[PDB]
RNA sequence: CGCAAGACGGACCAGAGCGAAAGCAUUUGCCAAGAAUGUUUUCAUUAAUCAAGAACGAAAGUCGGAGGUUCGAAGACGAUCAGAUACCGUCGUAGUUCCGACCAUAAACGAUGCCGACCGGCGAUGCGGCGGCGUUAUUCCCAUGACCCGCCGGGCAGCUUCCGGGAAACCAAAGUCUUUGGGUUCCGGGGGGAGUAUGGUUGCAAAGCUGAAACUUAAAGGAAUUGACGGAAGGGCACCACC
């Protein structure tokens, strides 16, 4: 039911956010459809250039 | 199921549609649910009966409280799919919706529950019963 | 203690053989006893339904009424009782630098069903204007809303209530009110917004029973 | 004071002049 | 009735011409009492409606 | 002195404008006096769409906006935020801010 | 689900229209009325402004008769406060609505008399009329509607300008003014006392119109500049702020 866990690239970060720079917007994509990428609100660093874990692919993403 | 005489004769594929009127004002929540007509109603639960400190009445926590509990009835009976009527104060009252809209709104999704259309039944007027405000206003 | 909903039962309403989905919803209601029987308890009720799941494959922004005359003991059957547009749609049709247009009349059909009409209709900018707003003289106003009277009332008096809904659906009778209405003022989104019934004549069974079934 | 209510003040004082001469 | 002697009504008599009692009668009063306003919802001025 | 050539209003060849009441305070305003806002939002709080969507028994169905018109007095409206004083150069200026689009 | 009542006509609705102003917004009909436009029609100076006089005049208010849904002076109560005769909350009379009769006052403002002439430009808009590629409606063509490019006249305005003016703000009028005169009404003469007293007159009343003096005072005011401040907005900054 619940979608598998997923792999997620860094390209170029898009900045602080949250009011206070708690978290950043990362723009990851999934390495397997290399093409189809989304933009994904993290915090922490991020080391643009990363992969990072993915449970749900299309969960929101806002605009700065 | 078996529940068992309570909900109609139902198969698998298909599903029973009820009408929740969400009644999301200021100061208070209302999350009453009725049948397809609108007048047989199953569940009615409103904000303030969960919430005990008469100011967090149409507050979002009191929100999707009332809402699971109405959600939650449902599946007691057996109403598996809901139309939703917003409406909010209207008349010559506000017509914007308060802050415990979205939350119900939230709690009947989360908690699995099929979702029809979506329409909002605030009282609009053809510009009648002059509101209670006086000419100069809430000088607050 | 009792929990009311093990009195109640449950009935299934069905709107008029005409219509390709026959099943509309399920309602409930308290078992007959006393001076009460679920007859008279489910006749004078109504169920707002989209029109949507009443056609196939046409708009959902159009809703119809839908009051319930009989029950066949399971069955408890319905007839057309008042269209209307979604809210939604209503407000997202008004906008500025346009003006609006409302008309009515109150006509009966041939068969002693009397209706009350409500028609919308706004009018449209052309490709190449580049005048900001699209506004009708006043006199213009007029002989549109009586033409959009005048055909209102002429298509409803030729015809019965059997043939007025299913011309009906389609909204095709707001179509040809621009396909004339055009070479006057050019409008484009005409719809009939509201009918509303008044009288229902003599409670004939045989009319009812009949456009229920063959 | 604001002047409307100076007016408003010296209209209810002509008033009781009016009272008093047509005692007198 | 007031300026009446108290043979002739209820209301008749004393040193000041005053009524002495509620002006308002109950329905079921006897005749011969039953003077005044008679099984009176309210009395006074009368003013909304 | 005179603050603006029309006197705050958009009133030019008439007499009178009827009197319309303030959405947040209900103090009646002449018509063109009051701050005009048209909120096209949606009553779904798009952060909270998906399961809504996921949750709907049809697929394709489109969600419905919420259109209310909506008037301020000038009292609440700077309050509110919705409009701000500017300076001189800048106050004689009518186009309204960008949408901004990109 | 109906029902009954009385108010009000939203969204379309605009720096758009009409009216002498006050003011005027659901459909339809009737009644008379009006600007602008078009005219190689008519009369031929019939005109402009106007003491006295007259018509109309928001709202509130008065009187009489209906109606009283909603709001809501006065009033009551609950809060807030140090106090709270208020702001806020719940009720709620007069009033708010209609008919008839009064009153004649508003920041009745464009704080800007009317008629006439002249003096820059630009893009629009409403009405009428005069033209032009073309699109469109239907049609079988032309008009005629809707759109586009112009223009003429009258309007509501707007942008700009070292026309010019002004104390300046600003004004294409608040210009054509010491280079001072187109015609013609009203009206001001430091600030208060005072729109008071008194007389006259109008009104049912409330009050309206006309309207001083004694005395007191060296300023009161107008436009712009700078600073200070603000329980006004906006950008920026800081582990004596946060995360
Ligand atoms: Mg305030
Ligand atoms: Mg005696
Ligand atoms: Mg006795
Ligand atoms: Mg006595
Ligand atoms: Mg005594
Ligand atoms: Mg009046
Ligand atoms: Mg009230
Ligand atoms: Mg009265
Ligand atoms: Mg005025
Ligand atoms: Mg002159
Ligand atoms: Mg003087
Ligand atoms: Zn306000």
């Amino acid at each position: 039911r619940v979608q598998p866990i997923k792999l997620a690239r860094v390209t170029k970060v898009l900045g602080r956010t949250g009011s206070q720079g708690q978290c950043t917007q990362v723009r990851v994509e999934f390495m397997d459809d290399t093409s189809r990428s989304i933009i994904r609100n993290v915090k922490g660093p991020v080391r643009e250039g990363d992969v990072l874990t993915l449970l749900e692919s299309e969960r929101e993403a806002r605009r700065l | 199921e078996q529940v068992i005489s309570l909900g109609p004769q139902v198969a698998e594929g298909e599903n029973v549609f009820g009408v929740c009127h969400i009644f999301a004002s200021f100061n208070d929540t209302f999350v009453h649910v009725t049948d397809l007509s609108g007048k047989e109603t199953i569940c009615r639960v409103t904000g303030g009966m969960k919430v005990k400190a008469d100011r967090d009445e149409s507050s979002p926590y009191a929100a999707m409280l009332a809402a699971q509990d109405v959600a939650q009835r449902c599946k007691e009976l057996g109403i598996t799919a809901l139309h939703i009527k917003l409406r909010a104060t209207g008349g010559n009252r506000t017509k914007t919706p308060g802050p415990g809209a979205q939350s119900a709104l939230r709690a009947l999704a989360r908690s699995g529950m099929k979702i029809g259309r979506i329409e909002d039944v605030t009282p609009i007027p053809s510009d009648s019963t002059r509101r209670k405000g006086g000419r100069r206003g809430r000088r607050l | 203690v009792v929990d009311p909903f093990s009195k109640k039962d449950w009935y299934d309403v069905k709107a008029p053989a005409m219509f390709n989905i026959r099943n509309i919803g399920k309602t409930l209601v308290t078992r007959t006893q006393g001076t009460k029987i679920a007859s008279d308890g489910l006749k004078g009720r109504v169920f707002e339904v989209s029109l949507a799941d009443l056609q196939n494959d046409e708009v959902a922004f159009r809703k119809f009424k839908l009051i319930t005359e009989d029950v066949q003991g399971k069955n408890c059957l319905t007839n057309f009782h008042g269209m209307d547009l979604t809210r939604d749609k209503m407000c997202s049709m008004v906008k500025k630098w346009q003006t609006m247009i409302e008309a009515h009349v109150d006509v009966k059909t041939t068969d002693g069903y009397l209706l009350r009409l409500f028609c919308v209709g706004f009018t449209k900018k052309r490709n190449n204007q580049i005048r900001k707003t699209s506004y009708a003289q006043h006199q213009q106003v007029r002989q549109i809303r009586k033409k959009m009277m005048e055909i209102m009332t002429r298509e409803v008096q030729t015809n019965d209530l059997k043939e007025v809904v299913n011309k009906l659906i389609p909204d095709s009778i707001g179509k040809d009110i621009e396909k004339a209405c055009q070479s006057i003022y050019p409008l484009h989104d005409v719809f009939v917004r509201k009918v509303k019934m008044l009288k229902k004549p003599k409670f004939e069974l045989g009319k009812l029973m009949e456009l229920h079934g063959e | 004071m604001r002047a409307k209510w100076r007016k408003k003040r010296m209209r209810r004082l002509k008033r009781k002049r009016r009272k008093m001469r047509q005692r007198s | 009735g007031v300026a009446m002697n108290p043979v002739e009504h209820p209301f008749g008599g004393g040193n000041h011409q005053h009524i002495g009692k509620p002006s308002t009668i109950r329905r079921d009063a006897p005749a011969g009492r039953k003077v005044g306003l008679i099984a009176a919802r309210r009395t006074g001025r009368l003013r909304g409606t | 002195t005179k603050k603006r050539r029309n006197n705050g209003r958009a009133k030019k060849g008439r007499g009178h404008v009827q009197p319309i009441r303030c959405t947040n305070c209900a103090r009646c305003v002449p018509k063109d006096k009051a701050i005009k806002k048209f909120v096209i939002r949606n009553i779904v709080e798009a952060a909270a769409v998906r399961d809504i969507s996921e949750a709907s028994v049809f697929d394709a169905y489109v969600l419905p906006k919420l259109y209310v018109k909506l008037h301020y007095c000038v009292s609440c409206a700077i309050h509110s935020k919705v409009v701000r004083n500017r300076s001189r150069e800048a106050r004689k200026d009518r186009t309204p801010p960008p949408r901004f689009r990109p």
